[PDB]
């Protein structure tokens, strides 16, 4: 019994296994925004948009 | 008077160039 026992404790000894994660976030956003106001206004003769 | 864009000259004849381009803006 004492040496199962030991074989199984020397599979026990085992060191705690670390890992380094590396998750890396990309975001990228691009923008394009046009408004166009198009105007006519003359008071003379009264016409004005 | 319209009313889509309400008009009733009459109205504003109570109160040219001035008034219709302000009022005309739209």
């Amino acid at each position: 019994r004492l040496d199962e026992l030991r074989r199984i404790v020397s599979q026990l000894d085992i060191p705690v296994r670390q890992v380094m994660i590396e998750a890396r976030i990309v975001e990228a956003n691009v923008g394009y925004d046009k408004s166009l106001g198009v105007r006519w206004g003359g008071a003379y003769h009264k016409g004005n948009w | 008077s319209g009313y889509g864009k309400d008009g009733n000259i009459g109205i504003k004849d109570e109160d040219p160039f001035v008034d219709l381009g302000a009022k005309d803006a739209t």
